[PDB]
RNA sequence: UGAUGGAGGUAGAGCACUGUUUGGACUAGGGGCCCAUCGGGUUACCGAAUUCAGAUAAACUCCGAAUGCCAUUCAUUUAU
RNA sequence: GCGGUCGCCUCCUAAAAGGUAACGGAGGCGCCCAAAGGUUCCCUCAGAAUGGUUGGAAAUCAUUCGAAGAGUGUAAAGGCA
RNA sequence: UGUGGUGGCGAUAGCGAGAAGGAUACACCUGUUCCCAUGCCGAACACAGAAGUUAAGCUUCUUAGCGCCGAUUGUAGUGAAGGGUUUCCCUUUGUGAGAGUAGGACGUCGCCACGC
């Protein structure tokens, strides 16, 4: 039961969301990064798998930027328990991601090893992804 | 000076071995030693003889 | 502790009013200059014994 | 086997007379709990922070500068 | 030490009073002078006033000035047909040269 | 007394011309002498408030306050409203009399003179003192004194800087280092 | 330097999605002279001035009257597309 | 249905607060030894004293809305 | 059936009037105060920095900054400088 | 015309940074016997007086650092109408969000008294 990330809690049970659109602020702290062209939850353990499959192909690392973090709690009942009584115990920590804003960032590594790391990262997330630069600003150094 | 709740103070003239700090008030009062016109015309009993004259922040 | 209590006209003897007291703070029979209807006159009032 | 399912009852607040009415004497205008609207002209405050119309007139709402709002009644 | 200035608290007391054809009075201090006005709202009009020491008051630096002022206010006001006034306390108490205004205002026409 | 005349004869115009002011209104003065008595032992004994108040009545012709708590913390065994300390303010001519009782009488009864620590200005020019004993005065009997109690003086001025306060209170005594 | 000026109209309701599929840039300009004139562009009009003469240099929005100088400020660029929206100008002098 | 006036926090970008939060600078100063039996505690964690950017809500938000609702000696059509 | 619940008050579900379910999601009640009521005057808080014997980071002081970061008998909302 | 008192208008009135002033007025300032007051203290509070000073307050002038007020299109939503996937997405019509700036902005209107 390897748990990468948690919270400080303040409420056990929570509601269940509605994904309809999600937005805010593309790549800042890096050079190369993903997107997420669909809508899903993303659990704890998928970010374990992403960290490992990123940093193994990063010899001596570089700079990897984790950007979206679990906040919300699962609940679930047992197997064989009827419908009826109150919400089952909270077991898990998930957060939602929708519509092409960015899960990870890379810097400190040339172009082909970066696309290695992102291609070998995105087979462990249930979302269709892309690969994004810093494009053009008033200044991108 | 709210009434009836305050102790004594009168110009108790001071003396010493020397230098005569004949100016101030006091608390412990009593027998007439120098009721003097150039000072307060009161009872000078505080004449205890530590000088405030000789310790070497003075001379 | 506390008591539902009644107050008495000390002149014409009618159980006029009703109030409360905490019987470990006020261990005695109260006295309040309350109005009285039968005399139309402000009257001392005491606890019924 | 839960510890919930208990509640209060809906005590039915809100504005009970619009602007521009012709309002008789002593009828309720906006039942509060906690002062959200202060009274202006001819309006009294009851025990539970309600509002009245002391004069048979016309309710029109206003503001107190920036923060909070007023009600006043103007006769004919 | 910031010695706090003294019109500010007087105006605080003014405004906590004033939140609480029958016009006002006004009562003032300085180191040396005491003024008065008779104002309506929301006309914003003084109908009469009186100086402290300017026209014909002084002849002794006591509160005796203030009794003369409180005479002059009601004397000028009664010619204008006003007997319905309301005292401002200002921002003050009633001990010094303020009851000297008030009792002079009561016994010269202004009804209370 | 002494020092009003000693201000306007020696202390004042020197400090006018040492800093070259436009008027004597910009001169620095001294307003209060704040006097604590931190007992801190009414938690132990309520009879501790006997001695300090009597000694302050011996020092100044007053009776001080009795400060309350404003906290209820068991780390010192305190509830709110518990009696802790006292306060004495001097104004008028008991300013200058007590200052001269400091300078010219009492303070040489501190053995082993290492002066007054000159880093005591509250930043912006007001002195502080923490005094360790109380037998410094001729107003004090021996057998009345039974502890190692002391005083706390905060001399409060009107000055902005620090060396103005230095030159003032050096001109008014204050055996520094 | 001399971009192609197409001065628009006042109310674009749901007509606007026709211009997003045609690759069109409706261009705000609020600045010194103009308070608001939204202006058509083709999306391949700007990139060959940004990557040719400079990413923030002088661009002239003139219809041969007075000479205007702009300072292209911001844009939202929506996800999964990488194409151009929300093009504000800023007309600052010499 | 048209016109006018108003009551009120739903759709969230939003470092106004309440909790949850990821990087950078910085130090107020401390990590078993300080390096030492007066000068650099040091490589490093550095928050609050600070601050540069980024996340986020159902019981977090100065402020909206789509006429939904209540009102008008108002207007047009209809018949309740 | 065994367990849990049965009256009242706050908050969210509640779809920007009012109103509304579930063995939905969180907390309280079955009192207290002779002043903690009425009136008339007067007053402005929490923290932080600098100094000050015992004094401990943090007993009581003094100065500066401080729109509220406090208090409001009792739970939570709405209010109150 | 300058000063003082006294009001309406959402801080566009404010906070900060700076210069000048004393004719009247205001303020600082000198005390406390008198009415009064300090849970100690003429510090305030109440009253006596006018030697002195524009240092502070106050009052006029300058400033866009902080705060405030902000328009148009530019876009999540969304009234209606519709279409395929239906967890959701899209096209006509009817209205739009603050965010982000262009800009405004170091006040306006009223009454009395004194002084020139
Ligand atoms: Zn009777």
């Amino acid at each position: 039961m390897l748990v990468p990330k948690r919270v400080k809690h303040r409420r056990e049970f929570r509601g269940k969301m509605r994904g309809e659109a999600k937005g805010g602020k593309e790549v800042a702290f890096g050079e190369w990064g993903l997107q997420a062209t669909e809508s899903h939850w993303i659990t704890n353990r998928q970010i374990e798998a992403a960290r490992i499959a990123m940093t193994r192909y990063m010899k001596r690392g570089g700079k990897v930027w984790i950007k979206i973090f679990p906040h919300k709690s699962y609940t679930s009942k047992a197997i064989g328990v009827r419908m009826g009584k109150g919400k089952g115990a909270p077991e898990g920590w998930v957060s939602p991601v929708k519509r092409g804003k960015i899960m990870f960032e890379i810097a400190g590594v040339p172009e082909e090893v970066a696309r290695e790391a992102l291609r070998l990262a995105s087979h462990k997330l249930p979302v269709k992804t892309k690969i994004v630069k810093r494009e053009e600003m008033g200044g991108e150094s | 000076m709210k009434q009836d709740i305050h102790p004594n103070y009168q110009p108790v003239v001071f003396m010493d071995s020397t230098t005569g700090f004949k100016f101030l008030s006091g608390s412990t009062k009593g027998s007439s030693e120098t009721v003097e016109w150039e000072d307060g015309n009161t009872y000078p009993l505080l004449r205890v003889e530590v000088t405030s004259d000789s310790h070497p922040f003075y001379t | 502790m506390r008591v539902n209590i009644t107050l008495e006209c000390t002149s014409c003897k009618e159980r006029n009013y009703l109030t409360n007291k905490n019987k470990r703070n006020n261990p005695d029979r109260l006295e309040k200059q309350k109005y009285c209807p039968r005399e139309r006159k402000v009257t001392l009032h005491r606890e019924t014994k | 086997s839960t510890s919930n399912g208990r509640d209060s009852e809906s005590k039915r607040l809100g504005a009970k007379s619009a602007d521009g009415q012709t309002v008789t004497g002593g009828s309720i205008l906006y039942r509060q709990r906690g002062t959200k609207i202060y009274p202006g002209v001819n309006v009294g405050i009851g025990g539970d922070d309600t509002l009245f119309a002391k004069v048979d007139g016309v309710v029109r709402f206003e503001r107190k500068g920036r923060d909070k709002k007023q009600v006043s009644v103007y006769p004919v | 030490i910031t010695k706090p200035d003294k019109n500010k608290t007087r105006q605080k007391r003014h405004r906590r009073v004033r939140n609480k054809e029958c016009p006002r009075l006004n009562i003032f201090r300085s180191n040396k002078n005491i003024y008065a006005q008779v104002i309506d709202d929301v006309a914003g009009v003084t109908l009469a006033s009186a100086s402290a020491l300017d026209k014909e008051i002084s002849g002794g630096t006591k509160t005796e000035t203030a009794a003369a002022v409180g005479k002059l206010v009601a004397e000028r006001a009664a010619e204008k047909g006003i007997k319905k006034v309301v005292f401002d306390r200002g921002g003050y108490l009633y001990h010094g040269r303020v009851q000297a205004l008030a009792e002079a205002a009561r016994e010269n026409g202004l009804e209370f | 007394n002494r020092l009003k005349e000693k201000y306007i004869k020696e202390v004042t115009p020197s400090l006018v011309e040492k800093f070259n002011y436009s008027s004597v209104m910009q001169t620095p003065k001294v307003d209060k002498i704040v006097i604590n008595m931190g007992v801190g032992d009414a938690v132990s004994n309520a009879k501790n408030l006997d001695k300090a108040v009597e000694e302050l009545a011996l020092i100044t012709g007053q009776k001080p306050l009795i400060t309350k708590a404003k906290k209820s913390i068991a780390g010192f065994r305190l509830r709110e409203g518990m009696p802790i300390g006292a306060k004495v303010t001097l104004r008028g001519e008991r300013m200058y009399e007590f200052l001269d009782k400091l300078v010219t009488v009492s303070l040489p009864r501190v053995r082993d003179f290492h002066g007054v620590s000159k880093k005591a200005f509250d930043g912006r020019g007001n002195y502080t003192l923490g005094i360790k004993e109380q037998l410094i005065f001729p107003e004090v009997d021996y057998d009345l004194v039974d502890k190692v109690r002391g005083m706390d003086i905060v001399i409060v001025t009107t000055a902005n800087t620090d060396e103005e306060s230095r030159e003032l209170l050096a001109q008014l005594g204050m055996p520094f280092q | 330097v001399q971009l192609e000026v197409k001065e628009r109209a006042i109310r674009p309701r749901s007509l606007r999605n026709q211009l997003r599929h045609e690759g069109k840039v409706p261009a705000i300009v609020y600045g010194y002279q103009i308070e608001s004139t939204p202006i058509y562009f083709e999306e391949k009009d700007l990139s060959k001035i940004l990557r040719e003469h400079g990413a923030n240099t002088v661009i002239k929005m003139t219809v041969d009257g007075k000479n205007i100088n702009t300072l292209m400020s911001k844009a939202q660029l929506d996800t999964f597309t990488g194409q151009m929206l929300h093009v504000e100008f800023l007309s600052v002098n010499m």
